[PDB]
């Protein structure tokens, strides 16, 4: 899902 | 493609009643991603739910969301005068996003019958070669109305443009303009213009006319 | 707080290409995901597409994939939907909504929903030409009169009644597209019937992009 995308995004940013 | 659901269209339902909305599904919506939006005239689209239940900050606690896989529920505790607007549900669970087609919340009231009007065209109009005929319906509910226009006691069909207002903000009424129009020459060639309208709050339908030239 | 900023209303001829823009400030602009939707005069919301700018990523709806580019520049936060081989069909406000964020602030946890819109941009596909409109009076218990404001291009006309002091039943009715491609509006009030001989009614019209600036005077 394309809508899943930006969620990575922030979270690979926290990490 | 997912397919939304919102049925009725509308609702008429009156001031401090409880509302509940209905999005149904085509198939399940992944992961409970649903939203509401709320959308007045001349305005943009509002979010009021994502993810099926979770409300923004500032959204008014009176609206809340509910359902999981293909049903859901868009819950209105008390009416406001401003909820009275068009609300859609939207899914996002897969890449290709969709929208409901939307349902208006509008004011219920006492049925009014319109108040029917007929002009004939202006002669500064007529001096420049075309006739428009307007049929004016004035502060009716509910917002189902027809117009025909008879020449001579011949119907009409393909020479008349209609619309209708947006619910009035204080009596909460709809009105409707239809307009004919025809050439100089063609609009002299009759002699009675007549505007029949029906409506739910008329036992028979009314019928206004004039001459021309009188 | 995030701010979307679209270009102004534009008409474009048939089997032209528009380009729309949306300029944000607040936020970032290159890790949330940027979506377009138009709506079609009285009908409902359609996406169409999105894009996420730092990963150049986009997702377009079926029934636009082949007639649609959307981007991203990300040196000057705005985002651009382009639409191909346009018909009348494509007459619509088009809108840029950006998700958004949980928690406080707005760098949070993107939400996928649209919390963040920009204002519209009206596309109105048509060959009219500008024209500014006649306006003719529809002459008068309770008396109806009005003024019906006729042929002119493009959208919006704006109408009042005795400079603005005459609101209370007064209705302006949407426009409606006439066979000849231009527009045609009428705006009526009814007031008391003795009221006719001892008051005047002037409907005061206003088409900006002809310049016309009517006030005409409605009398039995
Ligand atoms: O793309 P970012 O994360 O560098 O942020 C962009 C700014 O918000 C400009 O709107
Ligand atoms: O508009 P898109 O998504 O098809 O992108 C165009 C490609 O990046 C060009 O190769
Ligand atoms: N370093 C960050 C840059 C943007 C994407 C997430 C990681
Ligand atoms: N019933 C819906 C019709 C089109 C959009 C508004 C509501
Ligand atoms: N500013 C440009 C962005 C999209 C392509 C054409 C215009």
């Amino acid at each position: 899902n394309w809508f899943d995308i930006t969620n990575w995004l922030w979270y690979i940013k926290k990490k | 493609e997912i397919v939304l659901t919102q049925s009725p269209g509308t609702q008429s339902l009156s001031p401090g009643e409880r509302a509940t909305l209905s999005c149904r599904a085509s198939q399940s919506v992944g992961n409970n991603k649903l939203a509401w939006y709320q959308q007045r005239p001349g305005q943009a689209p509002r979010l009021l739910i994502y993810g099926a239940s979770s409300r923004p900050s500032g959204v008014a606690d009176r609206f809340s969301g509910s359902g999981s896989g293909t049903d859901f529920t868009l819950t209105i505790s008390r009416l406001e005068p401003e909820d009275f607007a068009v609300y859609y549900c939207q899914q996002y669970g897969q890449s290709l996003s969709t929208f409901g087609q939307g349902t208006k919340v509008e004011v219920k009231r006492t049925v009014a019958a319109p108040s029917v009007f007929i002009f004939p065209p202006s002669d500064e109009q007529l001096k420049s070669g075309t006739a428009s005929v307007v049929c004016l319906l004035n502060n009716f509910y509910p917002r189902e109305a027809k117009v025909q226009w008879k020449v001579d006691n011949a119907l009409q069909s393909g020479n008349s443009q209609e619309s209708v207002t947006e619910q009035d903000s204080k009596d909460s009424t709809y009105s409707l303009s239809s307009t004919l129009t025809l050439s100089k020459a063609d609009y002299e060639k009759h002699k009675v213009y007549a505007c029949e309208v029906t409506h739910q709050g008329l036992s028979s339908p009314v019928t206004k006319s004039f001459n021309r030239g009188e | 707080q995030v701010q979307l900023v679209q270009s102004g209303a534009e008409v474009k001829r048939p089997g032209s290409s528009v380009t729309v823009s949306c300029k944000a400030s607040g936020g970032s602009f290159s890790t949330y995901a940027l979506s377009w939707v138009r709506q079609a005069p009285g009908r409902g919301l359609e996406w169409m597409g999105g894009v996420i700018p730092l990963l150049t990523i986009t997702n377009y709806a079926p029934r636009f994939q082949g007639r649609i580019t959307i981007t991203a520049d990300r040196s000057t936060s705005t985002a651009y939907l382009e639409l191909n081989s346009l018909r009348p069909e494509d007459t619509a406000v088009y809108y840029c909504a950006r998700e958004g964020t949980t928690g406080w602030g707005w760098l949070g946890k993107p939400i996928g929903a649209f919390a963040h819109w920009g204002q519209g941009t009206l596309v109105t596909v048509s060959s009219a030409s500008t024209k500014g409109p006649s306006v003719f009076p529809l002459a008068p218990g309770t008396a109806a009169l009005g003024c019906l404001v006729k042929d002119y291009f493009p959208e919006p006309v704006t109408v009042s009644w005795n400079s603005g002091a005459l609101t209370s039943g007064v209705h302006t009715f949407p426009a409606v597209l006439q066979s000849s491609g231009l527009y045609s509006l009428s705006s009526v009030v009814t007031v008391p019937s003795s009221s006719l001989g001892t008051q005047t009614y002037i409907c005061n019209v206003n088409h900006k992009p002809s310049n016309t600036k009517v006030d005409k005077k409605v009398e039995p």
